[PDB]
């Protein structure tokens, strides 16, 4: 019998995991600050990693890699592909960060086309830094899919569990930006939820704009002679094993007091030679909601039950 | 050669205080009658084994120690055990009832009987050094004399010795162990009251011991002189370099300098390899290479936290059996690729390293296996903050509703000596967060 | 040395304090002459704490018989080990209390207590260091209730720093020898509440329920309840006698199970309650005696929360299992312990177990569903109070009404302060 | 990886291995407060006895 508590209830995906555990006859949500729990599913952050695994007769494992921010924020995410050896890396754009560590000539050698994206858009290299914080290059031409000209967004959903087994979820998501896309405007240049559910028609050429990977593949056959795996799902595979298994000495829970496994988001973009670039690993992402169900049932066999047995639908990497 | 006193408080630091002496006279060849054979200079020496033990014209070789706990019962167990003639009556101390548990009852109510009978034993001890150098103090955090009536006494040994150095060896509370459901109280307070007046104190974590006890030793529950054993064992490491012939950490003084850069961050977190079953009897014994590797392995730690979660501020290898210094670089060129170990920018990455050829000494009949080479690594994390907030977030937990508050106001004290000792470990957790993360 | 001075006041109080005098001399090998013929030391390390040595070194309970009629006490001193007890240690009056809290506490009593104080200093002046009381007694009579509690009121007086500590018979209508006892006990209450340090709450309907629906006695006699006290009595005492990794004594027990000093009224259970051939395995000691079942003071510890736990395992066993076994209880059902006190739960093990049983398990539990208890007898109290009824029997002895609504509204306090940490 | 200081001698070894390098309260005082807390302690003793004498009145 086995309990549980809930330090994240904004929490869209284990909201519904949560909902999963109780619904076995096996499984019982404490309240946040009970400390006899087999299983914590934490707060964002500052989740009190140092007093987990200390509860006598307790197998504990949260939901959350203690570490895993320096994949997760840009600052430390860019910082991780310089620094270390495993990374040399023709798959990330090219990169540095400023504060209104630090080092900013560095910018300058590469100048001379010259755009870049401003967040953490603008060809001007001056205009931007008045934001006085992560600044970098815009791939002035990705590739672009038809009938409509849609400029769009791969999301593949990542699961670690407390042996560091590396899980492709094989539903990825396409978020495109199913509108024109122009030049100089930076309506399109931007493509999931938050320049276009305020700014920017949300859904034209097809279901609320969002393409599954069947439809994407087949596609990609029809449209390029090609599939998603060989253009681009090799190429996403690669990312993830490399991000995962730098920071493995650093953040591995193999012989540590408590356990650890946790859901990422990884977002890629394309270009038209089918190469694939990185942009964010997200620590703490939502679903795609016609996958909620799959995803989050699949958390509980492969993280949750695998520790705590009771009475496939990813690719291990 | 500078001199030495130790303080065993209370039931944990006294039956301590036996493991430690005991393996002491094993090392040094002392016998349970205070003769030592092997020491020709009779009744007198500068040798350094001689900072721990004084001499007497019939040669009995006796520690420069003080026993003392507010109640008979344990130090009562040394007047009568194997080693009752080691001792003189007067450096054995016993009250008539206890702290029971209560840091206010042993600092303030029961502390005022005995402690200026105890500074006066321990000026006898004092008396007889040509070089005092400083004192090192054991004691449990959880108990009532461990916790109060040690910060009574590490406050007048500052004022009665203010250019001595004060080294403890402190047992951090644990379940598994343990007693009182207000430990927690008694170690915010006793180190909140402590931390000015010592330079250098080893937390040992009783739930770190047990399970090393547990999974290295496969003993079920492991006894207090399981624990004590491994304790000594530790201890001996540490402290075998004032009583041998070496270059590194000969001084206490040396242990500040060369471990603790401010004096507020002085718990260097330890780790011990190898930890080995003397009923395991057909055994591999272990490399440089893989002893030095189980030094960063939190399962060996006398502290469970995760030292890759903060920066090093220093390193220290002691390495007792057959090591030589070039297995060692290869072990740390090693180490040093595969793990993530990050130094503070201000200081070197670096290990200062010691090695005794004597290999460890196990207590005949003991649980652990003697092992043909060991190391004790002392490593001044930002990682051993954990042990703080664990600790600190039980004394939330019960001080917000006041529980068991009554029992110290009852014997003098104020809850704003609570919430003043709180506060310190409040400013404690943000020095290390300082120190640790950009 | 750490003795307890042990004092039995009443007729209830003397009757329970002679079985755990049989008890527990058996369970250390005296004899009912007084003389040891035991076969270990163990039962012999711990003995000064509930004995003084004697003639040719026997053994004198540390014990004071305490009545206002002799009835009891001849009958005491003409049972079984009557003879143990130091026969100057029987101090009793004549005239009775007539089940009256003024009688014990005012008239009878205030005549008797100044004797009794005499054999208590006699007692605790040959003790190097005593350490704290302990009193038997119901709550629901005269002498053990009303002198009793005077009697503390005096002990705390002359020894304010000792601990005080009481085995109190709560009063139920299911086994009820006056109308009057929720009178005589809330009046006790008033006075545990501010006197005593720690109070195991024995009440007298859940010695008979477990006598009736457990052990199966059709009609049970006071014996028969007396039986589950002394084996209580013998199990919450078993760390005070023998020796143990605990160094246990009054004051480490009240500091660890008392977080707020009026909060120290604490629900005993046992198991297994016998009146059996098997040893009950460990998982089964542990799950019984947190079965309300096998608790002696008739309150649901589902309807509260544990503010703090001791349990102890008698017998040779797996200190591994009752480890594991008592660390499982808790996550069964940490619903009902606080969250705020870390470590709430403390388990003891001896390998001498009592006499019969191979294998025995006693818990201690402060918890605030012993609010249940005083809301009981508070209802009763009003019940009766508000029409002012029996009160002709106190007000005769010199109490006023006044008196009374103090210790109706202390107790109704005490019940205040218990629901409060409930809901934390 | 660069060492230094080494000493041997017939015991053993010590050294230094660097891998890259950077880039009091007076007695009187306690004597107050660790009176001020016998006092505060028989304030309490002193109150104590003060009800115990208010009930013999009572009982009286
Ligand atoms: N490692 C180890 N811990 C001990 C030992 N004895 C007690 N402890 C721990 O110390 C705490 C209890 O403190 P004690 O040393 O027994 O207390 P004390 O100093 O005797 O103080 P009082 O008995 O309250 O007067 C608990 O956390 C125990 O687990 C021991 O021999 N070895
Ligand atoms: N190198 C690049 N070239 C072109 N477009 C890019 C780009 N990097 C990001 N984008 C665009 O930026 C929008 C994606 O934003 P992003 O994933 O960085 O969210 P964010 O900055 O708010 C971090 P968080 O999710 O934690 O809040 C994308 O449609 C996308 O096309
Ligand atoms: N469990 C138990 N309860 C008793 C015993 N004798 C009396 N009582 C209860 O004690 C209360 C009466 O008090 P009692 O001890 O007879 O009067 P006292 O002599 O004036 O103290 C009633 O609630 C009885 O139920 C006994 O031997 N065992
Ligand atoms: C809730 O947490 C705690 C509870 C009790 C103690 C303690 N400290 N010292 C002792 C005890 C103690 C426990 C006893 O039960 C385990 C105990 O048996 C009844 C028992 O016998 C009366 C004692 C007396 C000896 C510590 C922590
Ligand atoms: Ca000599
Ligand atoms: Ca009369
Ligand atoms: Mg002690
Ligand atoms: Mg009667």
């Amino acid at each position: 019998m086995y309990t549980f508590v809930v330090r994240d209830e904004n929490s869209s995906v284990y909201a519904e995991v949560s909902r999963l555990l109780l619904a076995t006859g096996q499984w019982k949500r404490l309240r946040k600050d009970n400390p006899r729990f087999n299983l914590m599913l934490g707060e964002r952050n500052r989740l009190p990693f140092g007093r987990l695994g200390h509860e006598p007769g307790l197998v504990q494992l949260v939901n959350y890699y203690r570490g895993a921010d320096k994949l997760c924020r840009k600052a430390s995410l860019v910082k991780l592909i310089k620094t270390s050896p495993e990374l040399s890396c023709t798959w990330f754009p090219e990169s540095y960060v400023i504060y209104p560590t630090d080092e900013r000539e560095v910018f300058l050698a590469a100048y001379n086309g010259n755009v870049w994206i401003a967040k953490s858009i603008s060809s001007e290299a001056s205009e931007l830094l008045d934001f006085i914080h992560v600044i970098q290059k815009y791939l002035e031409k990705p590739l672009l899919l038809e009938p409509g000209h849609r400029k769009f967004d791969i999301r593949s959903w990542v699961l670690v569990d407390h042996l560091y087994n590396i899980y492709l979820y094989r539903e990825g998501v396409l978020r495109t930006s199913s509108e024109p896309y122009n030049s100089a405007d930076k309506t399109c240049h931007l493509t999931n939820h938050c320049i276009q559910k305020e700014y920017s028609n949300y859904g034209r050429y097809e279901e609320g704009n969002e393409m599954f990977f069947e439809e994407f593949n087949q596609y990609l056959m029809d449209a390029l002679n090609t599939t998603l795996e060989n253009s681009i799902l090799l190429q996403i595979k690669h990312i993830i094993r490399s991000c995962l298994m730098c920071i493995e000495p650093a953040i591995s829970t193999k012989h540590l007091h408590y356990q650890s496994f946790q859901l990422f988001g990884f977002d890629f973009m394309v270009d038209e030679e089918l190469k694939v670039w990185l942009i964010e690993v997200n620590g703490a992402p939502a679903c795609a909601q016609k996958l909620y169900a799959e995803l989050c049932q699949g958390i509980v066999d492969v993280a949750i039950s695998s520790v705590f047995p009771l009475a496939s639908i990813f690719i291990k990497l | 050669m500078r001199e030495c006193i130790s303080i065993h408080v209370g039931q944990a630091g006294v039956q301590i205080g036996n493991a430690c002496w005991e393996l002491y006279c094993l090392e040094h060849g002392i016998q349970p009658d205070g003769q030592m054979p092997s020491d020709k200079t009779i009744g007198g020496g500068d040798d350094s084994f001689n900072t721990f033990f004084s001499e007497t014209g019939a040669g009995k070789h006796v520690p420069r120690a003080v026993f003392v706990d507010l109640e008979p019962t344990v130090i009562d167990e040394v007047r009568t055990g194997t080693y009752r003639q080691l001792f003189h009556p007067e450096q054995l101390i016993t009250g008539k009832e206890d702290a029971a548990n209560n840091y206010a009852r042993g600092h303030y109510t029961i502390g005022k009987e005995i402690i200026d009978l105890v500074l006066d034993r321990i000026r006898k001890l004092a008396d007889q050094c040509t070089g005092l150098q400083g004192f090192l103090v054991f004691h449990s955090f959880g108990g009532g004399t461990g916790s109060g009536f040690t910060s009574l006494l590490m406050e007048r040994l500052s004022v009665d010795y203010g250019k001595k150095s004060k080294l403890e060896f402190s047992i951090y509370p644990a379940p598994q162990v343990s007693t009182a459901v207000v430990e927690p109280y008694n170690s915010i307070l006793t180190t909140h009251t402590t931390l000015e007046h010592s330079d250098c104190a080893f937390m040992v974590d009783n739930e770190a011991i047990y399970d090393i006890c547990r999974r290295n030793l496969d003993i079920e529950r492991p006894t207090y002189t399981n624990l004590n054993r491994l304790i000594s064992q530790i201890v001996s490491s540490i402290t075998a370099s004032l009583r041998f012939d070496g270059a590194l950490n000969v001084d206490l003084t040396e242990f500040q300098t060369n471990l603790v850069p401010y004096p507020r961050i002085h718990f260097p977190l330890a780790t011990y390899a190898p930890v080995i079953s003397a009923e395991k009897a057909y055994h591999e014994q272990l490399s440089v290479a893989e002893i030095t590797n189980a030094c960063f392995e939190p399962a060996n730690q006398m502290v469970k936290c995760d030292p890759r979660h903060g920066k090093y501020m220093a390193c220290c290898l002691l390495y007792r059996g057959d090591v030589v210094p070039k297995d060692v670089n290869a072990a740390i060129a090693t180490i040093k690729t595969k793990r993530s170990i990050q130094f503070v920018d201000w200081c070197p990455t670096g290990f200062k390293v010691g090695i005794n050829y004597q290999p460890p000494t196990v207590v005949p009949g003991g649980d652990l296996a003697k092992v043909q080479r060991a190391v004790c690594m002392l490593s001044n994390t930002t990682a051993i903050a954990e042990a703080w907030a664990r600790l600190d977030h039980k004394f939330d937990l019960m001080y917000a509703k006041r529980a068991f508050v009554h029992w110290y106001v009852g014997e003098g004290m104020e809850e704003g000596e609570f919430s003043e000792a709180r506060e310190d470990m409040a400013a404690l957790e943000k020095d290390y967060e300082e120190v640790g993360v950009d | 040395m750490r003795e307890i001075v042990h004092i039995q006041a009443g007729q209830c109080g003397n009757q329970i304090g002679a079985k755990f005098w049989e008890v527990i001399s058996d369970e250390h090998g005296i004899d009912p002459t007084g003389s040891y013929h035991g076969d270990s030391d163990l039962q012999l390390e711990r003995i000064n704490v509930y004995y003084n040595e004697a003639t040719g070194n026997k053994y004198v309970p540390r014990a004071i018989l305490v009545d206002l009629e002799p009835g009891t006490m001849d009958s005491v001193r003409s049972g079984p080990f009557g003879q143990i007890f130091r026969p100057d240690n029987f101090v009793f009056g004549q005239s009775g209390a007539g089940n009256n809290w003024a009688k014990g506490h005012y008239t009878e009593g205030a005549e008797l207590v100044d004797s009794v104080l005499d054999v208590v200093r006699k007692e605790s002046e040959s003790c190097d260091c005593l350490q704290g009381f302990q009193l038997t007694h119901s709550l629901g009579g005269g002498t053990g209730s009303g002198m009793g509690t005077l009697l503390i009121s005096k002990i705390r007086e002359e020894y304010p720093d000792r601990i005080m500590n009481t085995f109190s018979v709560m009063p139920s209508p299911k086994v009820s020898d006056t109308v009057v006892e929720p009178y005589n006990a809330t009046l006790s209450v008033h006075q545990l509440v501010e006197n005593t340090d720690e109070t195991y709450c024995i009440d007298n309907e859940a010695l008979y329920d477990i006598c009736f629906r457990t052990l199966k006695l059709t009609t049970p006699t006071y014996g028969d309840l007396n039986h589950l006290v002394s084996a209580t009595m013998s199990g919450v005492t078993t760390c005070l006698r023998f020796p143990g990794q605990l160094n246990a004594d009054l004051r480490k027990l009240a500091v660890n199970m008392v977080p707020f000093p009026r909060l120290h009224f604490f629900m005993p259970g046992f198991a297994p309650l016998t009146s059996q051939y098997r040893a009950l395995t460990v998982p089964e000691l542990t799950q019984q005696m947190f079965d309300s079942k096998n608790m002696m003071a008739a309150c649901d510890p589902r309807h509260g929360r544990y503010l703090t736990v001791a349990a102890i395992f008698r017998g040779r066993m797996s200190m591994k299992e009752v480890d594991e076994q008592m660390l499982n209880v808790q996550n069964k059902n940490s619903s009902y312990f606080v969250e705020w006190i870390p470590n709430n739960v403390k388990t003891a093990v001896c390998d001498i177990p009592p006499r019969g049983l191979k294998m025995s398990a006693t818990f201690i539990g402060n918890s605030t569903a012993i609010q249940e208890l005083f809301k009981r007898i508070s209802e009763q109290f009003t019940a009766m109070f508000r029409r002012k009824a029996f009160l002709h029997w106190y007000t005769g002895e010199g109490m006023d009404e006044m008196e009374f609504t103090e210790a109706e509204s202390n107790m109704n306090d005490l019940v205040s302060e218990y629901q409060q940490y409930q809901d934390a | 990886m660069e060492v230094i200081e080494l000493n041997k001698c017939t015991s053993g070894q010590s050294f230094e291995v660097i891998l890259k390098p950077p880039s009091d309260p007076s007695l009187e005082e306690i004597q107050k407060k660790l009176e001020a807390a016998e006092e505060r302690r028989k304030y309490q003793e002193a109150e104590l006895l003060k009800h115990l004498a208010e009930k013999r009145e009572h009982e009286r």
